[PDB]
RNA sequence: AGCUUUGCGCAGUGGCAGUAUCGUAGCCAAUGAGGUCUAUCCGAGGCGCGAUUAUUGCUAAU
RNA sequence: AAGGUAAGUAUCGUUCCA
């Protein structure tokens, strides 16, 4: 039978899959296979990354990073629905 | 203009090694490696990196 | 004239402490 | 130089920072200090 | 003279014995003195007046 | 002549003496102050 | 002093000044036997492996080596040259000599702050350096 | 049928700290690590070394 | 007598010397 492994190497395989996910995807994306990650805003970031170019048509600044709040959003519910038994 | 890369095939294939079991036993390390006929080791080859080696050989086969 | 600290030993015929000190 | 003042600094930079106050000090009073007067000798122009 | 050839061999090599975090320090930043120290010199120093 | 510093710091024995007598006027400001119902202020003892 | 690599004859300076372009080479001509030489023949051993990233000293003997004794005045009983990159860097003390270290010092802070200070004017591509400490005195009082 | 407990995963939102995170084919360790209160009691990691912008990446200017 | 050389890049002249 199997045995069960102890919470300090639950953490440890936990951060090994972690940072293998990321490095791999950090090196498909010095590949090129996706583009490079947008920066993720929120409301309160959107005058710290985008204010600059916000100012001359705010309301098209909103709505985008509406938009990218809906996706993550959107991407995350059907993650939990695909996952749903 | 042409492709001219295989370098999607080398992160494909390490992607693919690196989830490929390999036994913590340098025993069965050198098993495997008889039953393919690579080397126990290489001069100043140490374990890790010998297990690291199985790896990539078994990435192919 | 030079910038030297002349020692006031002997200098003190006419002046006191608290004078020019009120 | 404030802000150098927390950097992470090599003790050669700060052994050469803490005396720029002494080289305002030297230019307030350079009509005096550099004065014919006082430090007597040659004389030397800036090349430029 | 009368040590052996095999004895000078087995000369143990001397290693220092403090640990790595007083041996080679992480640099030591040197930061301000909180401002509050500011406020309160010039707040010593104001009086009341009965 | 630069002014010496010696000329500037009160003697010990005047500093003394002038304790002893302000104290005595500020005791006599005080207990005085008692009676008439009223604290002091810095226009009283700004002669002290 | 003895522990430090030892020059032998005039070739091998001149190489150990040109097989190096990354650090300063420090090289203390004088006799390891005089008073002088070796009180900072233990400075220089002091500091050798602390300045290893930028900085290699090496000990030559003015008697060993009777070749550079006329150009670079080597008639003080000990003296200390910085090479970069096969460039002489001037270092400004407060003495009048301005292109060598004619005595021995004591402190083995100070000997890092002038090799570090040589380094770092000898990237920007200077010849001339100027030292942190004034040493138109002895700071005694 | 729901309700609900706990651990482990995947993501999401938000807060907080960057004098700290991380490694351990180095060593020792519940056959006891480590002990200042309280010790016929306490009782889990510790040490040494290495990486370091006191975790690490891109994008962005100069 | 000092502690007072900014370090350089150029053509030109000269001279010893190989």
């Amino acid at each position: 039978l199997g045995v069960y492994l102890t919470k300090k190497e639950q953490k440890k395989l936990r951060r090994q899959t972690r940072r293998e996910a990321q490095k791999e995807l950090q090196e498909k994306v010095r590949l090129g296979l996706m583009p490079p990650p947008e920066p993720k805003v929120r409301i309160s970031n959107l005058m710290r990354v985008l204010g600059t170019e916000a100012v001359q048509d705010p309301t098209k600044v909103e709505a985008h990073v509406r938009a990218q709040m809906a996706k993550r959003q959107k991407a995350h519910e059907e993650a939990n629905a695909a996952r749903k038994l | 203009s042409e492709r001219q890369a295989e370098v999607l095939a080398e992160f494909e294939r390490r992607k693919r090694a690196r989830q490929i079991n390999v036994s913590t036993d340098d025993s069965e390390v050198k098993a495997c490696l008889r039953a393919l006929g690579e080397p126990i080791t290489l001069f100043g080859e140490g374990p890790a990196e010998r297990r690291e080696r199985l790896r990539n050989i078994l990435s192919v086969v | 004239p030079t910038g030297e600290v002349l020692s006031l030993v002997g200098k003190l015929e006419g002046t006191r402490m608290g004078d020019k000190a009120q | 130089e404030e802000s150098m003042k927390w950097k992470k600094l090599t003790n050669a930079q700060r052994s050469g920072l803490n005396q720029i106050p002494n080289r305002r000090f030297t230019l307030w009073w350079s009509p005096t200090i550099n004065r014919a007067n006082v430090y007597v000798g040659f004389q030397v122009q800036l090349d430029l | 003279a009368e040590v052996t050839e095999e004895e000078w061999l087995s000369i143990p090599e001397v290693g220092d014995a403090r640990n790595k975090r007083q041996r080679n320090p992480r640099y030591e930043k040197l930061t301000p003195v909180p401002d509050s120290f500011f406020a309160k010199h010039l707040q010593t120093g104001e009086n009341h007046t009965s | 002549l630069i002014p010496n510093l010696y000329r500037y710091i009160q003697p010990w024995e005047s500093e003394f003496i002038d304790s002893q007598r302000v104290w005595a006027e500020y005791a006599l400001k005080r207990q005085e102050a008692i009676a008439q119902n009223r604290r002091l202020t810095l226009e009283d003892l700004e002669d002290s | 002093s003895y522990m430090l690599p030892h020059l032998h004859n005039g070739w091998q300076v001149d190489q150990a000044i040109l097989s190096e372009e990354d650090r300063v080479v420090v090289i203390r001509f004088g006799h390891d036997w005089d008073p002088t030489c070796m009180k900072m023949d233990e400075v220089l051993y002091s500091i050798a492996e602390k300045v290893k990233n930028f900085a290699v000293i090496y000990l030559v003997d003015i008697t060993e080596v009777p070749d550079f004794n006329k150009m670079y005045e080597l008639y003080d009983p000990c003296t200390v040259m910085f090479f970069f990159r096969n460039k002489h860097i001037m270092i400004d003390l407060g003495t009048g000599n301005n292109n060598k270290i004619n005595w021995a010092m004591e402190d083995k802070q100070e000997m890092v702050d002038i090799i570090e200070t040589v380094y770092r004017g000898a990237r920007k591509g200077r010849g001339l350096v100027v030292s942190p400490k004034d040493y138109s005195t002895k700071y005694r009082y």
